[PDB]
């Protein structure tokens, strides 16, 4: 949970942003 | 001048490399795998063989692709490369000579050793690897085990029925579409002639697919921006049983639904993708937007009907789910793309020129683009699996 499965769902629709590890 | 062009282009390319660095670092987040791997020419097919090989004790497992090339200029081959995917590098196995660009290559389901190539001219090869050496003659003089006629034009198109032994589609910048039926081999004719010609197209016709259940009906998609379904037992060659304004540009390509009889997307210059029904093709189901360029091949999962991938010109390759569709988004979510897509993979730095799910490694995608890269990648699964 650095990462989501939400936010995962979201960068695969977002390849060329930068991915947030928060 | 012309200046402008090159310099346009040189400021494009320079966004293009940037956005590449970005997903690159992306990939560990997004991807359970992903290789990259530059061939010498570049292909404009790609298709994954029906064979698996995988070896007891081992941590991986063989699989294979029929690729081409496409060569500025030098000797053109059709080619078999294995590949070795992690288990629950690749390699020129087989290279064939091959008189120009490899434009497409199929097997024949029935017989997977046979290969159907398209090329620059109005000729149809036909090919039997198993009769031919892995070693190509340094010649480069390109011996197709049939030759098959009936076009005045190269294209595209081609496909194999798979309840019909040996019944050749195919689709040509002549309009037509050509039937071969090559189970009528002879002892060694080595040169067909076409079985039927189908006219019904007023322009290029970009691709063919024979439907997968059905062995009389087979669907068309043309530059007059039509969708045509054809039964070969009707008697009337220049008129399809239905005719479908599918798109407001030209359509490239095709791909029957394998789990959904009646179900089938078409591909277009449009950048959509449109959803069909067979039963009452006066209506579009509905139409996939995202993509920025033409779409040039379309094709369902072999293992999950409610999904579907679409490649083109703008370097994405997108990857939609039906069942998605018409669910709500945040305004956040909504300026990212509609509910229903998936996936966007960034990996390509050009055009990509083909693409095919692996039959056997479920969401193992294999991509070719113009500039040499072929990706084998498979997405995240948490991205799929909820």
């Amino acid at each position: 949970k650095l990462l989501s499965s939400s936010e995962t769902k979201r960068a695969a629709r977002r390849p060329y942003k930068p991915i947030a590890l928060r | 001048a012309d200046k402008e062009a090159a310099f346009d282009d040189a400021v494009e390319e320079r966004v293009i490399n940037e956005e590449y660095k970005i997903w690159k670092k992306n990939t560990p987040f997004l991807y359970d795998l992903v290789m990259t791997h530059a061939l010498e020419w570049p292909s404009l097919t790609a298709q994954w063989l029906p064979d698996v090989t995988r070896p007891e004790g081992k941590d991986f497992s063989i699989h294979r692709l029929v690729l081409g090339t496409h060569t500025s200029d030098e000797q053109n081959h059709l080619v078999i490369a294995s590949v070795q995917l992690p288990n629950d590098k690749i390699e020129i196995e087989i290279k064939i000579n091959h008189e120009g660009e490899v434009n497409r290559a199929r097997y024949m389901p029935q017989n997977p050793c046979i290969i159907a190539t398209k090329t620059p001219s109005s000729d149809v090869l036909v090919f039997d690897y198993t009769k031919h050496p892995s070693k190509p003659d340094p010649s480069g003089e390109c011996n197709p085990d049939l030759r098959l006629r009936g076009h005045q034009k190269e294209g595209y198109g081609l496909s194999w029925n798979p309840n019909l032994s040996g019944h050749l589609l195919s689709a040509s910048d002549d309009h037509t579409i050509c039937l071969w039926d090559i189970s009528a081999v002879p002892k060694e004719g080595k040169v067909v002639d076409a079985k039927t010609i189908f006219t019904g197209h007023t322009a290029v016709v970009e691709d063919v697919s024979w439907h997968l259940l059905h062995e009389s009906l087979f669907g068309s998609v043309a530059d007059d921006q039509k969708l045509m379904i054809w039964d070969t037992r009707s008697n009337n060659t220049s008129k399809p049983s239905h005719s479908v304004d599918a798109h407001t540009a030209e359509v490239n390509c095709l791909s029957f639904n394998p789990y959904s009889e009646f179900i089938l997307a078409t591909g277009s210059a449009d950048k959509t993708v449109a959803l069909w029904d067979l039963r009452n093709l006066k209506l579009k189901l509905h139409s996939f937007e995202s993509h920025k360029d033409e779409i040039f091949q379309v094709q369902w999962s072999p293992h999950n009907e409610t999904i579907l991938a679409s490649s083109g010109t703008d370097r994405r390759l997108n990857v939609w789910d039906l069942s998605k569709i018409g669910e709500e988004q945040s305004p956040e979510d909504a300026e990212d793309g509609p509910p229903e897509l998936l996936f966007i993979h960034g990996g390509h730095t050009a055009k990509i020129s083909d693409f095919s799910w692996n039959p056997n490694e479920p969401w193992v995608i294999c991509s070719v683009s113009e500039d040499n890269i072929m990706q084998v990648w498979q997405m995240a699964e948490n991205i799929y699996n909820d």
